[PDB]
């Protein structure tokens, strides 16, 4: 809720970045192989931005990716259902 | 010294060997440990990486996969097992500390592996002091000769390092399964012999370090 | 597996000048190149990270340029201590790869060799050999012609020469010369000479000692 | 609801992957032609991730693609309306 | 229609040695190359799948390398039974295509 | 044998021909059946694919589309109809089992098609035993000669396969619309004739397999 759905998004967004590097390192070709850009990648995923920077190539990397979508889109379908109430409440008051 | 690996190994052809890398400093969860190989006169050949904490290792696709990586999670030391070697496998082997951001911030000193069926021989250090009738310029040159050691290499130091001004250690030559090199140092003819000068020749492969003061010809 | 291609292989330059090693990648890697210096006998050492960012503790001579498939390590000035091999390394796609390498040579003023001749140590003859060592130190260019003589007659055997790679305090080379005999053989000659014909000196520089 | 909107997403995500290979095989150029990556493609579609890995080129492949969007976004506008209630309920209790 | 280009056409080598057939694609196909061996009079036979993964029942001599537009079948040793033609085949874009082939001489 | 296709066909130029591929093992819903063509001394030419269960087939864009693909959903056999052939159309034709993941895991033995207006001729096998006065080494070489058959090919076996140690079957030569080849086998002069040795020459195109024991010269 308040900052609770928020926090869970960030657990996912770290572990998602961490496991991404672990799964993708070893597949010849992968771009998702340093912990920085792996983190940016999990945001580009939780938020459905689809910019096209990074993406996984290994099977397990795609599994990590799916979890980020589910657990992120859900968090963000609730962080953004929450940022939308208090600021509209603030300016509607 | 951060990454810290042994000096030199000697392996019979076909036998195995294990290589160590104990690393003080930090020991982060996310740290990776890489291994790079430098054949003599060649470039740098990446071999593979290992994240010690978690435990996974990935090897170089393209090279003949001879080795395997391991680690000791609460000793801060990582290992690499090269199995059944040829003489194509003789080189220097570095470990590197990649933080997870893509570059090798920290390097070890490098381990020299020599795959031969020859026997290990400690060195024979002999002093080199000027002749009894060489006219002394402002600078005087003198050295010491390390002869007949195996396998490579030898750390040559002067006064155990305090005098590093004007030194050239020469490349070793090979002959009948033993090596030979020399070192050269230069000091003011004012200070010597009134100041004492010693060369220290460590030989890691045999675990023998030796000392020789370069005295005048008594 | 990405190909880093460092042209040229070697680089000549006069001290104090600017210098630029090109690296060229087989596909776009953005900025995920890094530069390493490796001197003679020493491990490699990070110089520039992410193709432009500098490392703390690196001389401000080094400057990182480039992006895309073209990269450039540059040294705004040169001095004798920068003589080394230089490597790039991409971190953009697995596996991490390295460049072929570039070595840096310095055109300096020509200098004449310091010659030193050394009789076999008392300790050495006490076993069964007597090698005569002769040092040529700090000459440029590196092309020098040593010559042994025993008693004036020219000995061509039992001779082991070794050349240093270009030293990085002065940009000059040096050279040793073992003279492998036996104690037995060393006793039945009197003189031993060392002759270096170098570019600087039409007159050859000579040194000798006499056990008697 | 509970796992009901969930299940329907997965029917779509298989048949979507299956029919994709059938429609795209035969058009010179298509990348969407093996059953594995065709499946990953239907997730990259149901979830609006738009990573840019695969996409259809044939007309019928695009029709398959549209069905995945409609039937997936709807499922996922309900799988994610459902994962958001029970985990927020769990941690708000 | 993707072009697989196997240089060289023929490969000489002494027994027990390493050997590497290059394949080079006319555009990036990631890792969707596969290697087939075809001896004299016999049908082809899968050797490596997805450019690195090995097949169950294939001698550990064979090792799959490469990614992108450059690929490599490699045999860590050679013996007399490996004399055959060798083909690659991309599965990344329709239609599936084949390489020109490489024969191995000893 | 998984994929299983006939041995050899013979088609008059301009006539049609149908080609079969019955496949034991599994018969998955998602399976695809491909056809590859190998002209003599050439590489592999993909022709087209068919998924049997569903029913669709896609052909090779680039080649002159002569053929058409079909299947029998509850016989586990697929077909390919080549219509109005030339002599450019003579080759070996393989079927392959692609699982749907992009590689041909399983291959058939290959069907040899020869488009000619010549007549089909069974072979004439003649034994080849050493001369009555050839000095016998430790190994003795002997064979059998298949002469005047059409069209290609012929399966040559020794003792119906039990003795495959030291065999070379030679390429056929052509002459006046008939072929000719030989086979060579080697055994210890100790074991033969005390062990009996027969060559079996199947000829698929004529549906005639024949036997000939290589006896000594009686």
């Amino acid at each position: 809720a308040a900052g609770a759905a928020t926090v869970l998004l960030v657990i996912v967004l770290l572990a998602g970045s961490y496991l991404a590097v672990l799964a993708e390192r070893g597949a010849p070709g992968a771009q998702l192989i340093t912990y920085p850009r792996a983190l940016w990648w999990s945001v580009e995923t939780a938020t459905t931005v689809g910019y096209g920077d990074l993406y996984p190539v290994t099977l397990w990397g795609r599994l990590v990716a799916v979890v980020v979508m589910v657990a992120g889109i859900t968090s963000f379908g609730l962080v953004t259902a929450a940022l939308a109430t208090w600021f509209v409440g603030r300016e509607q008051e | 010294v951060q990454l810290q690996q042994p000096g030199a190994e000697l392996v019979k052809p076909g036998a195995s060997v294990k290589l160590s890398c104990k690393a003080s400093g930090y020991t982060f969860t996310s740290d990776w440990i890489h291994w790079v190989k430098q054949r003599p006169g060649h470039g740098l050949e990446w071999i593979g990486e290992i994240i010690p904490s978690y435990g996974r290792a990935n090897y170089n696709e393209k090279i003949q996969k001879k080795a395997t990586l391991t680690a000791d999670k609460s000793s801060s030391t990582a290992f690499m097992q090269l199995s059944s070697l040829t003489s194509e496998d003789s080189a220097v082997y570095y470990c590197a500390r990649e933080r997870g951001d893509g570059y090798f911030a920290v390097w070890g000193a490098g381990t020299t592996v020599t795959v031969s069926s020859a026997k290990t021989t400690p060195p024979s250090v002999y002093p080199l002091a000027p002749g009894s009738a060489a006219q002394t310029n402002s600078m005087v040159t003198l050295g010491c000769l390390v002869k007949g050691y195996f396998p490579e290499p030898v750390t040559v130091t002067w006064n155990s390092g305090s005098l590093s001004s004007g030194v050239h250690t020469f490349p070793a030559v090979l002959q009948s399964d033993l090596y030979t090199l020399s070192s050269s140092v230069t000091v003011p003819s004012s200070s010597w012999p009134s100041e004492t000068v010693t060369c220290n020749v460590a030989h890691p492969a045999s675990s023998t370090k030796v000392d020789k003061k370069i005295v005048p010809r008594d | 597996d990405i190909l880093l291609t460092q042209s040229p292989a070697i680089l000549s330059v006069s001290p104090g000048e600017r210098v630029s090693f090109s690296c060229r990648a087989s596909q776009s890697i953005g900025t995920d190149i890094h530069w390493y210096q490796q001197r003679t006998n020493g491990s490699p050492r990070l110089l520039i990270k992410y193709a432009s960012e500098s490392i703390s503790g690196i001389p401000s001579r080094f400057s990182g340029s480039g992006s895309g498939t073209d990269f450039t390590l540059s040294i705004n000035s040169v001095e004798s201590e920068d003589i080394a091999n230089y490597y790039c390394q991409q971190s953009n796609r697995w596996p991490f790869t390295f460049g072929s390498g570039t070595k840096l040579e310095i055109k300096r003023a020509d200098a004449a060799p310091t010659v030193s001749i050394f009789p076999p140590s008392s300790e050495q003859l006490t076993s069964g050999g007597a090698s005569v060592v002769c040092f040529l130190n700090n000459f440029y260019p590196k092309d020098i012609n040593v010559k042994w003589k025993i008693d004036g007659s020219e000995r061509q055997n039992g001779v082991l020469n070794s050349w240093t790679d270009q030293d990085s305090k002065d940009s000059t080379y040096s050279m040793s010369s073992t003279l492998t005999l036996t104690k037995d053989e060393y006793e039945r000659h009197n003189s031993y000479t060392c002759e270096a014909t170098h570019k600087t000196s039409t007159s050859p520089i000579v040194k000798s000692f006499n056990r008697n």
